[PDB]
RNA sequence: GGGAUAACUGGCUUGUGGCGGCCAAGCGUAGCGACGUCGCUUUUUGGAUGCGGCUCUUCCUAUCAUACCGAAGCAGAAUUCGGUAAGCGUUGGAUUGUUCACCCACUAAUAGGGAACGUGAGCUGGACCGUCGUGAGACAGGUUAGUCCCUACUGAUGAACUCGUCGCAAUGGUAAUUCAGCUUAGUACGAGAGGAACCGCUGAUUCAGAUAAUUGGUUUUUGCGGUUGUCCGACCGGGCAGUGCCGCGAAGCUACCAUCUGCUGGAUAAUGGCUGAACGCCUCUAAGUCAGAAUCCAUGCCAGAACGCGACGAUACUACCCGCACGUUGUAGACGUAUAAGAAUAGGCUCCGGCCUCGUAUCCUAGCAGGCGAUUCCUCCGCCGGCCUCGAAGUGGCCGUCGGUAAUUCGCGUAUUGCAAUUUAGACACGCGCGGGAUCAAAUCCUUUGCAGACGACUUAGAUGUGCGAAAGGGUCCUGUAAGCAGUAGAGUAGCCUUGUUGUUACGAUCUGCUGAGGGUAAGCCCUCCUUCGCCUAGAUUUC
RNA sequence: GGGAAGUCGGCUCCGUAACUUGGUACGGACAGGGGAAUCUGCGAGAUUCCCACUGUCCCUAUCUACUAUCUAGCGAAACCACAGCCAAGGGAACGGGCUUGGCAAAAUCAGCGGGGAAAGAA
RNA sequence: CGCGGGGUUAAGGUGCCGGAGUGGACGCUCAUCAGACACCACAAAAGGCGUUAGUACAUCUUGACAGCAGGACGGUGGCCAUGGAAGUCGGAAUCCGCUAAGGACUGUGUAACAACUCACCUGCCGAAUGUACUAGCCCUGAAAAUGGAUGGCGCUCAAGCGU
């Protein structure tokens, strides 16, 4: 019996993944993400545009 | 036993953690990975099987299915992580405004005697023109992070449980640029997300839970007998498990009023068994109906997540035509789907005359 | 009877016999002598054996099977020999005192060994004297030796780092296995008989991890009913027989007696190649490189370092931040603790002229431990702000104010620390102070819960609520038709008066009706619109 | 009580008539019971299944004996040079302290299947 | 070999652990668990298309080795044997001519031929080769079973080997 980690079995799984499950899950994800989007859309320093500082060690203290 | 589930220890946390989200690429659409629910029980069904090559092909088979009460989860935060030579590091998290009493209960341990003062300064940070700082945190997530997760909590006060403390977890966002994921989460703030929005029917998922404990049990039941390699006595049960490849057979909407009805059985009935789920109650919310047994006791917190790998089987590409769902009593040998059926079968009674 | 020796093997052991002749590079100047070949064993017709057995852990490969290869008249199928492989599995019968061989059944196959003088752990099936003899032994003649704790492992708690929530993942563990059926296909192949395989599909064995809808089993639900003996005077309702006995029996627990799930990348070995030298042919190899095993390392999976790390929430005192006064406060060890390209080394850099052994280089480097004033200078520092920048464990640029400043020269002061005595001078940390700003929290005990449990521990609830608790009602399950009354239904047991062709009056098993009634129902079932009653902002400890 | 294993296991007499006290012909009777069920209308009721032995093994049943966590109180003994983590090496089949490496973090609870026990040699 | 201070050595060492050299000169070796003083054993007249040094013999501008382009012929399908056997299923002899050279043939091949190829020869090319041994270093020259040992790290123009 071919092991579950056999190279030929892995290649067959890769082909099956790429030619059937790929498209099926892509369509499923498109619909689900559509529903997610439906529910979702249902000065620099003084404004936050410039990402500034909020509020053991890696170096030796001098 | 297996030397792969050792150090046979009690689960460090009751919730159970995902430990691995599926790998992310920007080409897919933006979506959430995981969800949460509470085990209500399990029941019996009949499926018209279409497994080309099987002896039960084009035949009716009887199957056991587990039912998960899934009230909509609420998004209350957004966390951003960065890649480092030591792994992923949580760079920063920005919460939502108007957190719920249930998530604040999650934060507190003695909620009754406490002054309920959590996140008040953070709400003031929203309101008092520190929104510059909050936008700065969002932009830091946009420009520095590689993976984004969203903070979401369940609705106990809809779940028929004595508990009042909710459950937080991070659900990873996949399929897009970091900016797209940040905008998605920020827009998802203060909004309920549904299980039919995260998953749908016909899809195999992975269930993370803590399997039931049995206390100090000897080797006879701990391993299955007649150095770490030698069977020893100790804790058996209460173990974190991730069970893979469980088929989502149905998602019931809770407000449908005909959740258990199929296109073959024209009975306006819901999923809750006649008399209620034993030790759980009634399912009045969105529920997930999945094949087979699942780790965890009734009313236990459960994590439902997407499969890590694209599937390699025809059982994952199949449609599930349901014929009927059992709603008889689980409290004993029940033979009636509805109280109306029981009354029609047994006629009228002495107490019926006395009351009427 | 005396003397010596008193254990013994310990880079031991394995696949190829010994003897004689011939040949024989050599050594040698006759003798030693391998590989072969000849002669003997040995040829012209097809039982042996005289400590064993079973279970479990781990390891070896000297591999029986499964995976991949090389060869064989290997047509196909079935195979044989050999190579890489220990990832994964690895019997029974007959017989015998036991074992083996042979022989016989399954099976994919039903390999061999080690645990180191005690064959890992567990279980099981005599010599000294005395006497009498000696062609030789005998003695119920005596004597004699018979040496509950620490730790490993397996689980469970845990102090200090304020409590808490959400995470990361160093390291350690690691898992799947074999068979069958369908299609390919009665195809390739074959005279015939026969007869595959790759892709694709569906099941089953073993192993592993879960789960209880269903289906069995289990019953202290002592839940309901029947029944034996005795007792409470009888009915009813019950006690006793360490759970009397029987039947059903939820809940819980269980069961390959039930059901569910078991996942994918890279690099390799044998081997097969590409380009191409050594060596003007050639060559898979030397430089370079392609594929390839159930192998190796990882992902998926389990744990999480209790002295590994991160994000966020709220932080009463304390001191939470700031200014500056310091500390007779700590430091595996300031004293200019100064200096960022990348990349090659059979090459590189650049200002595009040229330069590169060489960091014995560049910057900085003067002043009472660094004073005061002036001539003169726009040079180098510094602190605050503004705009922006830096996320691998988070900083720097420009501008702006203000502050200091030998690039040149000069004046006034240095003395006395007495001829040297660490030139107490930096940094980070922590403490104690002042005067300015800000804030008014949690955990534990306790009661409670059963998603948990040896006990800790864990999931919960406890401040007014979609609250908690006790009852009740309804629902759902279990049992199987309560007590009592009545009907001439009533098998039967007896009185009235006289014949009864229909005589009456009483009792009465059993039957039927009221009665799927009666009882139990969460103790680890379900629901409650004001169903009823009650409870409640506590009291003790601890925390920067 | 049940299951399993092995077996070679399952499935003539009375009266009557002639003959030499005994035989001969004739007539009649013989060559089951128990338990569990199914089918037709209790019925000649019809049909189905199980009955064994053993110096064998296992399980169920009864009896006997030892079997027991925490709390309050009370309360010993055995034994004790000092100790207790490993691997290699340490000529004298010798390691526990030595060499050099793996490492190594307070205080505990429970389980326990390993170690802390063994020769003397013809 | 009394208790102390100073100096210098031995055997052994100088990549810290570890005091003293990543000291100097000339070479050699890459090992799929090298070696670091074991040289006793396995172990042989052993296997190596690893590498370096050397001894002997032989061929070379009269053109050596390797290659490429060509020849490789005739008596003769020599004798015997075979159903068939022509150099090439088999036994034995194995000569001559033409020669530059060519075996009564070294392999592939045919039923037997035919055909190809080797031996040998010539042309092109152009300068050193090729056979056996010897001596160093290196690979093999046999190994089981808890995880471990040049003392450990590690070391490759060495931190290995010789002077």
């Amino acid at each position: 019996a071919k092991s579950a980690r056999a190279s030929r079995i892995k290649e067959n799984h890769q082909r099956f993944k790429k030619n059937i499950a790929g498209p099926v899950e892509a369509a499923r994800l498109e619909r689900l993400s559509a529903k997610l989007m439906a529910i979702a859309q249902a000065s620099g320093v003084k404004s936050g545009k410039s990402i500034g500082r909020k509020d053991s060690s890696i170096v030796f203290p001098m | 036993g297996s030397l792969a589930f050792l150090p046979r220890k009690r689960a460090a946390r009751h919730r159970g953690r995902v430990k691995s989200f599926p790998k992310d690429d920007p080409k897919k659409p933006v979506h959430l990975t995981a969800a949460m629910g509470y085990k209500a029980g399990m029941t019996t069904i009949v499926r018209d099987l279409d497994r080309p090559g099987a002896k039960a092909h084009k035949k009716e088979v009887v199957e056991a299915v587990t039912i998960i009460d899934c009230p909509p989860m609420v998004v209350v935060g957004l966390v951003g992580y960065i890649e480092t030579p030591r792994g992923l590091r949580s760079l920063t998290t920005v919460w939502a405004e108007h957190l719920s009493d249930e998530v604040k209960r999650r934060f507190y341990k003695n909620w009754y005697k406490s002054k309920k003062k959590a996140f008040t300064k953070y709400a003031k940070k929203y309101a008092e023109n520190n929104g510059a700082s909050i936008t700065r945190e969002l932009e830091r997530i946009k420009k520095y992070c590689t993976v984004v997760r969203v903070l979401a909590h369940t609705q106990i006060r809809k779940t028929p449980l004595k508990q009042k403390k909710a459950h937080l977890m991070e659900i990873q966002i996949n399929g897009g640029s970091v900016a797209d994921k940040v905008e998605f989460g920020r827009s998802l703030f203060e909004k309920p997300v549904t299980i039919d929005t995260i998953f749908e029917k016909d899809e195999m998922i992975d269930v993370i839970a803590v399997t039931k404990g049995h206390g100090f049990v000897g080797v006879t039941a701990r391993w299955g007998t007649k150095q770490w390699t030698v069977a020893r006595a100790g804790q058996m049960g209460y173990h974190h498990r991730t069970s893979v490849n469980h088929k989502i057979y149905r998602i019931g909407k809770g407000d449908d009023e005909a959740n258990a009805s199929t296109e073959t059985d024209l009975t306006k009935k819901k999923i809750t068994p006649m008399g209620g789920f034993v030790r759980y109650g009634e399912v009045n919310n969105d529920y997930v109906m999945i094949k087979g047994s699942v780790p965890g006791v009734k009313k236990r917190i459960m994590t439902l997540r997407k499969s890590l790998f694209t599937h390699t089987s025809r059982k994952a590409l199949e449609k599930v035509e349901l014929k009927w769902i059992d709603t008889s009593s689980e409290f004993g040998h029940g033979a009636f789907q509805t109280a109306a059926e029981k009354k029609q079968f047994m006629g009228t009674l002495k107490k019926d005359l006395q009351t009427s």
